[PDB]
């Protein structure tokens, strides 16, 4: 319908939101495949990204996709997809599915002292 | 003419407030909060009161909650008069300063009628409010509110459509939405940039879910939309004050737990338990169960938060005070890039900066 | 590697901003404070406390107020164990003395002992 | 317990406990504890090597989106060997929620600066340098922010006295504002206010 | 009942007066030592002893909730009156 | 009094020209008001 | 539950375009501003004639401190030190002893009026209404130590202002 | 209020607003400075029976925080709450 | 060993036979409220503040006096325990005088503190209170017997430790008065220690009277030098002036007493 | 005893940073005496710099001297940029303070301090 403005300053209108979300979701899944399968981050992120990709594939209309993606404007859904992609590319390098690097001391989180 | 870098040096009013709080009890550390945002006194009282009442696992009575919302919106009128009139006085519009400080003077008379001080009331306390509204106060609040929209109208007649006020504020200090969220902005600084966020709607406190009001949202992120947001928040504060005057319930004003709030002075001079409780609350103070809260309210400058840590004693172990002006004056350097030197006074004006809460 | 090895004694006296007079002339006292014998509650005997030696308090010539020049005259620190307080004193270069925790030894209480047949532990009245 | 007692929010307690399990199992490399207060505030106590990987997670993850850093805090607790307790308060505007990320350091171990995640932290942790003395590595402009320019010591440390060690006055001999060791005409009177009777039996610690 | 030292200085209701050789009288040189000439110890002595026919009397200082906490005084001693601890009004059993 | 003046103007004091030995013809002082008139003039009550 | 400030797309018909251009060339909003300033020129100003006219206060007003007396001349302070335990500024210094008739009375009752934050916790903590924070606010001094009140100055403020203080407490005490 | 009708009409013309209906100076419409004495109500715990403090003890119902994880299947990914509902535009005055 | 297993709120503790309920709860770090129990006096059992629920038992027991039986689960925080504490604190504050500001025990009173902790926050007492005639038992112990809660630590101290046998209860009922019954001057060498163990301001220190107040006093832990016993003391001061001398507990010297010369 | 460093791996890199900070202070002292128009000589200020560096000379921990170098760079940054005034620079010279008693006998005469 060519929404005139997103309402948020600095967040421009996306002309083709559906194909953009599909490309970002498949790129998230392609990056996320390099994480081991036992990691909970991969399981949870694949689950929510498959839900979002099926909702994007299931709706031609932009505003109905905004009401059932449940994330506000469609452009901030795209922005969140970009943030999730950058996050997953950092999670590959950090490897945080590893065991705890160091136990805290014996009364480290004891409150009150 | 341009500004390449702005380095604000602060601490010129650092008094070490939140170290002094550590050596005083909760009632004794309450009047430190009147002096942080010293144009928003009862709102900071309300934020500290809600922090302590969250840690105490008690709640105010309904009439105290309506008094806190009524005086929080009177406080919001005070603060946005201060904001708009000093932001206009620094640019050069010096006349609505004098026009609106008579209205601000009458609201300080409201504070003095209800507490005895004009600014630092120590009126909103953990447990409720200190004292009940004297007779004829709400009638005069109604007589103020009946006239105050015309004062806002003639303010808005002097500034809003003026081309000189627009030229000093329309292209000035544009904040994007993502950089407003990333710099920790809050209140009008978010809402001028399009971000639909208000703590009285989303994470509501005392009876703000029972008042009906609107949230002004800007569209360009500049000084002018933040000006229009503050003026419309004065409008909506008049709306909430009308709803508070019409829906004020009868009843008590302190919590009826006399191990938290002190008893009435007639029964302290009659009952043994009331005299013991009066003694122990005004000398030791109530003990607070151990824990760390971060209770944030929507002060008229933004999210005012208290990270209060209680060790189980009658004094705070730690009390970190989050001010909106701290993050706003941190973001001053990005908000002033590419602007002129006379734009910087407009940008320091449009961030409603009060250095008591900036410095503590 | 990303970890260095420091086998020196932990000392931070150059970083705390404390002047020399209030490091090397003060005697920290690490102690469990005694129960006030005005009261029977024992919640103030639960933690260790670090205080310092008292310095001179004199009379204000104008009002008679207690004038001091000791910045550490109100500094009382709370510690859960003795060894935490000893480590905090040694870390700051405070020479300290430690008093051991004096718990009350357990008593032998018998209400019937108040009414014995042949022992001196009878109560003469009740 | 209706009129004077705060009502318990069990729905938010269950939701925050579930999301705390979620964060603890996505990031087991750094998460040390997860707890939820009785007034329903979630605390994620992490290891200080994972300041950046946890905070970048909560800021960027689609089930978290903690896009706002509300507050950043240190707490001096001298009875711990890691006496400083760095407290992050985060706000998700998307899910209308708040989380608390807690970690620890002593005087000498640096914490990684979180300006790469929240630029809002640029002053806050700088204040943590000024008030507590915690150093933040890879900070843009780390210096004092609130104390005077020649100020020795970190004031919100609990071994630092209430009044300082120095005080200022104008001296007309040298025509200058000067610093001298602090003498108070009236000493701050210390009040031992704590009752010797136990106030809260739920918070009782077991004896030795 | 204010009195006067040999230095000419007025003695307060505490009993405070500086010594002659104390330098701190120089603060009143050219000025005045503000004392209050209504000594409460003399003004409560002016009040008469209330003869009551009860054994235990209650005092709140008058005014209800504008006086002091209400206390109960025993009047079984006949040598001594029953003095209120707050207001100093002393009572006597009339029998 | 003048109750047709607005609230703040409606009560005032013309100070005496001599109080406690001091000529106050030009040196009027706000603390010249005795405490019984200080309630009425500051409008703590309606009653003189 | 929200509204959009400044989201008006202006009209582009020749009527509104010529209206905005006449506003630009003939300065309509500037004459509106001159009209509002001219409107306040002919209003009666809000200026009270101080010192002859006084700003309105309430009986709760928290000004200068005063130690009170019972209606017999006996002072109300029974030396209990609640006002200095509650004092957020530690402005109150109290020392006591039994006087010559055995009454629990103070010998030192100091208030530093330059530490005091004038918040009135002392008068609301006082069990016997001894310390009050009266209605005097015009007590500026020329020297710092004249704002360091002892018991004599505070009892003189009580004797000076009792005729007003008792009436203010009489007007307010059913809210306390 | 004491303005003559020529200056009053000039002032209302210059402001563009009927100023006399809403005067910013206060007159006899305001409350009396002397009020009757109140009778303030008591709270809900001012009862002589069924008023044991252990049934209304708020501070002693505060518990220590529930430790959810401590270092001594196909479950759904969760969020800290349901997502925020989109705000409705004002029916009163949307500026639209 | 012959230690028996009891439970305090579920938590097990192994106790010697003859251990009371109060000592068994002490061994896990809970202090049962008390007014007449003193660990160096004999067990009186007559203030009833230590009433506590043993589960599977429909009656509160006097924890200072009741020995534990094997397998008891002591419910120190249950509903009827707290109802018993509030009822007993209500009866203690029935006839107790509103003297807390003019009292030397304010801020260091057991009755204030465990009224804040274990009692109700208001009065149902709508009657007039009793007033008890004061006594003159010497120049050291100021006597205000209206404040007396009749706990008989007077009598147990003067009998068992002081060895005097001259304080006792006359009268009967609500008219029961602790005193000497005659104009008698209680001047033992340990006569000031009844100022310590009196939980209320009925027995106060006549030299210390009205001069100070406990929260503003700094506590300096020091040694007696008035004899060669070496009694541990607290010199409590206020603004650079010595206010009074209290005892410290030392189990091997002075158990928690000091002499009148020291005091 | 395996701790995370600040900048230096051992004491040699630490002494290198101490030495470069000393070079920066030594170069800066004449500029500081000029633009704050201090009434001390350049040699007097350089002796004060040598005194402030010899005061911390007893430290063998690399993290502690790294923090001393960091705080010295902060003081230097407050000096070069005119953020200190003349008063903050002259607070290193305790000039209004009377000289303290050093031996036993004068400390006995003045008071109770050890
Ligand atoms: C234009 C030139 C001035 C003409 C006079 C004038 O406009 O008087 C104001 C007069 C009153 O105006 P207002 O503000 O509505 O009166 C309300 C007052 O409260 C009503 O007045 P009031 O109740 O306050 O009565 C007391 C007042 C009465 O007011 C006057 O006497 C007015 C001043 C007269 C000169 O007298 C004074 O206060 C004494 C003031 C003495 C000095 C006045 C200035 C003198 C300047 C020349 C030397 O204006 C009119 O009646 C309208 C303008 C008429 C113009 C006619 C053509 C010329
Ligand atoms: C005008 C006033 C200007 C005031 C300027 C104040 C600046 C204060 C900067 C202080 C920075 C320091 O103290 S870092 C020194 C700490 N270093 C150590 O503890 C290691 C020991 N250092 C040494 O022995 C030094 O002499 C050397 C040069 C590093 C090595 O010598 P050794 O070999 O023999
Ligand atoms: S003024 Fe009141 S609170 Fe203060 S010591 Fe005197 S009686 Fe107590
Ligand atoms: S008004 Fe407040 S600060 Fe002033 S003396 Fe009273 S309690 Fe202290
Ligand atoms: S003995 Fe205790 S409860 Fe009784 S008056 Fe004294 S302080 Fe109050
Ligand atoms: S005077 Fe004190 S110790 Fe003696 S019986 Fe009474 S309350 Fe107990
Ligand atoms: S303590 Fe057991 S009854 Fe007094
Ligand atoms: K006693
Ligand atoms: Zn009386």
């Amino acid at each position: 319908l060519l929404k005139k403005t997103t309402g948020l300053v600095g967040l421009a209108v996306c002309e083709t939101p559906h194909e953009r979300l599909k490309i970002l979701y498949t790129k998230i899944l392609d990056v996320l495949g390099h994480i081991p399968k036992n990691a909970a981050y991969r399981k949870y992120t694949e689950q929510i990204t498959n839900e979002k990709l099926s909702i994007v594939k299931a709706e031609p209309d932009v505003k109905k996709l905004e009401e059932q993606l449940q994330g506000g404007q469609i452009e901030e859904v795209i922005l969140q997809a970009e943030n999730e992609l950058s996050l997953a590319r950092k999670m590959i390098q950090w490897k945080p599915w590893e065991p705890l690097v160091e136990e805290p001391p014996a009364s480290q989180w004891k409150w009150p002292i | 003419e341009m500004v390449r870098k702005c380095d604000p040096h602060i601490g010129l009013l650092h008094r070490g407030t939140e170290k002094l709080i550590e050596y005083k009890t909760y009632l004794q550390a309450l009047p430190y909060f009147d002096r942080l945002d010293y144009v928003s006194m009862m709102c900071n009282e309300q934020a500290y009161s809600l922090a302590v009442e969250k840690l105490l696992n008690i709640q105010p009575p309904p009439r105290a909650q309506w008094i806190r919302v009524l005086f929080g919106e009177i406080t919001r009128l005070l603060n946005h008069i201060m904001a708009v009139t000093t932001h206009a006085l620094d640019i050069g519009a010096m006349t609505p300063f004098f026009w609106m400080f008579e209205e601000r003077e009458k609201m300080f008379e409201f504070y003095e009628r209800v507490s005895g001080a004009r600014m630092h009331a120590a009126y909103v306390r953990p447990g409720g409010v200190h004292q009940d509204l004297p007779l004829g106060l709400m009638d005069d609040i109604y007589e103020f509110s009946k006239n105050f929209s015309l004062r806002i109208d003639e303010l808005e007649e002097m500034l809003t459509n003026n081309r000189i006020w627009r030229n000093r504020t329309v292209d000035i200090g544009v904040v994007t939405a993502e950089d407003a969220l990333n710099y920790g902005f809050s209140g009008v600084m978010l809402r001028g940039s399009g971000i639909q966020w208000d703590l009285r709607k989303t994470q509501p406190y005392d009876v703000y879910d029972q008042v009906e009001f609107d949230v002004p949202i800007g569209s360009r992120g500049d000084c002018y939309d933040r000006y229009l947001c503050r003026v419309e928040e004065m409008r909506q504060s008049i709306r909430i004050i009308s709803q508070c005057l019409n829906k004020m319930p009868p009843g008590e004003i302190k919590v009826d737990d006399a191990k938290v709030s002190p008893p009435k002075r007639a029964e302290m001079k009659t009952s043994m338990e009331s005299l013991i409780h009066h003694f122990k609350l005004y000398t030791e103070g109530y003990q607070v169960p151990p824990g760390a809260t971060y209770t944030a309210i929507e002060a008229p400058k933004g999210e005012f938060g208290v990270y209060l840590v209680s060790d189980g004693s009658s004094r705070p172990y730690r009390c970190k005070i989050k001010a909106p002006g701290f993050a706003h004056l941190a973001g001053l350097d990005k908000m002033s890039k590419g602007h002129m030197l006379a734009d910087v006074v407009a940008i320091i004006g449009t961030q409603d900066i009060v250095f008591g809460e900036v410095d503590r | 590697t990303q970890l260095i090895t420091v086998d020196e004694k932990l000392d931070i006296t150059t970083l705390t901003g404390v002047p020399e007079e209030h490091i090397k002339t003060r005697k920290a006292r690490i102690f469990v404070p005694a129960r006030n014998n005005m009261q029977s509650g024992v919640n103030n005997t639960k933690k260790w406390k670090m205080e310092f030696d008292t310095r001179e308090r004199w009379e204000n010539p104008l009002m008679g107020w207690a004038s001091t020049a000791d910045p550490l005259s109100n500094l009382v620190l709370t510690f859960s164990t003795k060894e935490d307080a000893i480590a905090f004193a040694e870390k700051n270069g405070w020479s300290y003395d430690v008093e051991e925790r004096k718990v009350p030894k357990p008593k032998s209480k018998s209400y019937g002992a108040n009414f014995s047949w042949n022992k001196r532990t009878r109560v003469s009245t009740k | 317990t209706r009129p004077t007692v705060r009502p318990r929010n069990d729905v938010a307690h269950k939701q925050l406990s579930a999301f705390g399990e979620y964060v603890a199992e996505i990031l087991p490399k750094y998460v040390q504890q997860v707890q939820v207060s009785c007034f329903s505030e979630l605390e994620i106590c992490i290891h200080p090597d994972g300041v950046i990987p946890v905070l970048t997670f909560l800021r960027d993850h689609s089930n978290a989106q903690f896009k706002s850093l509300a507050d950043l805090t240190a707490v001096d607790i001298p009875t711990r060997q890691n006496r400083f307790e760095i407290v992050y308060n985060l706000l998700s505007l998307r899910f209308n929620s708040r989380i608390r990320v807690k970690t620890y350091t002593d005087e000498l171990t640096p914490v990684e600066s979180s300006v790469s995640v929240y630029k809002a932290a640029n002053w806050y942790e700088r204040e943590i340098w000024d008030m507590f003395g915690v150093f933040f590595a890879n900070h843009p402009d780390l210096r004092r922010i609130l104390t005077d320019y020649g100020f020795e010591g970190h004031p919100f440390r609990k071994d630092f006295p209430l009044s300082g060690y120095v005080e200022l006055r104008y001296d007309d001999e040298v025509k200058r504002v000067v610093a001298e060791p602090v003498e108070l005409a009236q000493e701050f009177r210390k009040f031992d206010l704590n009752s010797p009777w136990e106030a809260f039996p739920a918070y009782r610690q077991p004896p030795e | 009942g204010v009195r006067t030292s040999p230095t000419g200085e007025k003695v307060t209701h505490t009993g405070q007066v500086y010594d002659d050789e104390d330098y701190r009288r120089v603060r009143f040189v050219g000025r005045q030592k503000e004392v209050n000439e209504n000594f409460a110890i003399d003004l409560i002595a002016e009040q008469p002893v209330s003869q009551v026919g009860s054994r235990v009397i209650s005092c709140d200082g008058g005014g209800g909730a504008l006086g002091h906490p209400r206390v109960y005084i025993n009047l079984d001693k006949e040598t001594k009156t029953g003095t209120c601890g707050y207001c100093g009004l002393q009572f006597r059993q009339q029998h | 009094e003048d109750n047709k003046q607005f609230f703040g103007r409606h009560r005032w004091v013309i100070y005496t020209t001599e109080m406690n030995g001091k000529n106050t013809f030009w040196d009027v002082d706000g603390s010249m008001v005795p405490p019984e008139w200080h309630r009425w003039l500051h409008c703590m009550t309606d009653d003189p | 539950t929200y509204k959009y400030v400044n989201l008006r797309e202006p009209s582009m018909d020749m009527k509104s375009v010529t209206d905005r251009a006449a506003q630009t060339l003939l300065w309509t909003e500037l004459i509106r501003g001159l009209g509002m300033t001219l409107s306040y020129l002919f209003r009666e100003p809000a200026t009270i004639n101080y010192p002859f006219e006084k700003g309105p206060l309430s009986p709760r007003f928290r000004g200068e401190h005063a130690l009170r007396r019972y209606p017999s001349g006996e002072e109300r302070c029974i030396a209990c030190k609640l006002c200095e335990a509650v004092c957020p500024a530690q402005a109150i210094t109290i020392e006591a002893e039994p006087r010559a008739d055995g009454s629990r009375r103070t010998t030192r009752y100091d208030i530093d009026m330059t530490k005091c934050i004038y918040c009135g916790f002392c008068q609301e903590a006082c069990p016997v209404d001894a310390i009050v924070e009266g209605p005097n606010f015009e007590f500026s001094t020329e020297t710092h130590e004249e704002l360091l009140y002892n018991k004599e100055k505070l009892l003189n403020n009580g004797d000076k202002w009792e005729a007003e203080i008792a009436a203010n407490i009489q007007a307010d005490y059913l809210y306390r | 209020a004491s303005a003559t009708r020529l200056i009053q009409g000039l002032r209302n013309w210059a402001s563009g607003r009927d100023l006399q209906a809403k005067l910013q100076l206060r007159y006899q419409e305001i409350s009396k400075r002397t009020q009757p004495p109140p009778k303030l109500p008591v709270g809900p715990s001012h009862r002589l029976s069924n008023n044991y403090y252990c049934a209304r003890d708020g501070r002693r119902e505060a518990m220590p925080p529930s430790i959810v994880m401590s270092s001594q299947s196909e479950k759904k990914a969760v969020s800290p709450a349901p997502p925020i509902k989109r705000w409705e535009l004002s029916q009163d005055e949307p500026y639209l | 060993s012959n230690l028996i297993e009891v439970f305090v709120d579920g938590q097990s503790v192994m106790v010697e036979p003859g251990t009371t309920v109060l000592q068994a709860c002490e061994k896990v770090g809970m202090q049962i409220p008390r007014f007449c129990y003193h660990e160096r006096l004999s067990v009186a059992g007559n203030c009833r503040m230590c009433l506590v629920e043993i589960e599977k038992a429909p009656k509160v027991v006097a924890a200072c006096a009741m020995p534990v039986m094997k397998g008891w689960n002591i419910l120190t925080n249950s509903e009827k325990t707290k109802k018993a504490r509030e009822g007993v604190m209500e009866f203690l504050l029935a006839n107790h005088p509103l003297d807390c500001p003019i009292c030397d025990q304010g801020g260091e009173c057991d009755l204030q503190d465990q009224s804040m902790m274990f009692g109700s926050d208001r009065s149902r007492f709508l009657e007039g209170k009793r007033a008890v005639e004061d006594k003159n038992i010497g120049p050291l112990v100021k006597t205000i017997m209206t404040r007396c809660i009749q706990c008989t630590r007077c009598i147990r101290f003067a009998s068992e430790i002081a060895g005097v046998d001259d304080l006792g209860t006359t009268g009967r009922g609500n008219d029961m008065q602790v005193g000497t019954y005659i104009e008698k001057m209680f001047m033992s060498e340990l006569s000031g220690n009844i100022i310590d163990i009196c939980p209320v301001g009925a027995l106060t220190s006549k030299p210390y009277a009205f001069t100070a107040r406990p929260w503003e006093t700094r506590k300096t832990e020091s040694i007696d030098v008035m004899d060669a016993v070496g009694s541990n003391i607290v010199v409590s001061t206020r603004t650079g002036e010595v206010m009074r001398i209290l005892p410290r507990m030392h189990e091997d010297i002075n158990e928690e007493w000091i002499s009148d010369k020291t005091r | 005893t395996s701790v995370k460093p600040i900048f230096s791996r051992d004491m040699n890199e630490a002494k290198r940073r101490v030495r470069e900070l000393y070079r920066a202070w030594y170069r800066e002292v004449p500029n500081t005496v000029h633009l704050f128009q201090l009434d001390i000589s350049v040699k007097q200020g350089r002796d004060k710099v040598r005194e402030m560096f010899k005061k911390n000379a007893h430290v063998t921990d690399p993290r502690v001297v790294d923090l001393l170098v960091i705080k010295g760079k902060m003081e230097l940054e407050e000096t070069i940029n005119v953020w200190k005034q003349r008063t903050h620079v002259m607070r290193f010279f305790h000039e209004t303070e009377a000289p303290r008693p050093k031996d036993f006998l004068s400390k006995f005469y003045v008071g109770h301090d050890p």
